[PDB]
């Protein structure tokens, strides 16, 4: 299997001010590599605005819904309504190939077709209901422990954490 | 090359917004 080994990043997460463990993450570039690059850029920091690097460190996981999800990826506005992209603003949905058949897959967060950008959300159970609509790209490899940790925080209205749950630091291993 | 030897001692091949010269760095200190 002479197969190109695909990228894989990892967030060291923070919940509360105190650390709690990395998740790594399998990015398929064999399978929507437009999207995991966009990605994987955004961990290490290669992708530049104005001379600065951007992405996810520092950033926080600003939406926990238990048994759901968790979403983060938001370093533009941390609300869930900040769009930015190594593309330059939103891009197209590269395929629906993967779909969101378990816990721990990394998904495409949106807000309709082709508005793909930063923001992202790693799967806490099965979503169904959810294939076709987002875009699958990657999954987490080691660290499940850290994405339960992140899951059972505890939130307020809208679900939003009430510690805060910080990417602290993030690269590509 | 630096990549590759963090890899195979399976640290971070790069940590966010990292230059050439601070991942050489890295690698160097952990040697």
């Amino acid at each position: 299997n002479s197969s190109p080994v695909n990228p894989v990043v990892f967030f060291d997460v923070s919940i509360g001010g105190q650390e709690v463990g990395r998740m790594k993450i399998e990015l398929f570039a064999d399978v929507v590599p437009k999207t995991a690059e966009n990605f994987r850029q955004f961990c290490t920091g290669e992708f530049r605005k104005d001379g600065v690097p951007i992405g996810y460190k520092g950033s926080t996981f600003h939406r926990v819904i238990k048994d759901f999800m968790i979403q983060g990826g938001d370093f533009v506005n941390g609300d869930g309504t900040g769009v930015a992209s190594i593309y330059r603003g939103p891009f197209a949905d590269e395929n629906f190939k993967l779909r969101h058949s378990a816990p721990g897959l990394l998904s495409m967060a949106n807000s309709g077709p082709s508005t793909n950008g930063c923001q992202f959300f790693i799967t806490c159970s099965k979503c169904d209901w959810l294939d076709g609509k987002h875009v699958v790209f990657g999954k987490i490899i080691d660290g499940l422990l850290v994405m339960r940790k992140i899951e059972n925080v505890p939130t307020g209205p809208n679900n939003k954490p009430k510690l805060p749950v910080v990417i602290s630091q993030c690269g590509e291993m | 090359e630096v990549k590759a030897s963090l890899r195979a001692l399976g640290e971070p091949i790069t940590l966010f917004g990292e230059g050439p010269a601070e991942r050489r760095e890295r690698l160097r200190n952990i040697l």
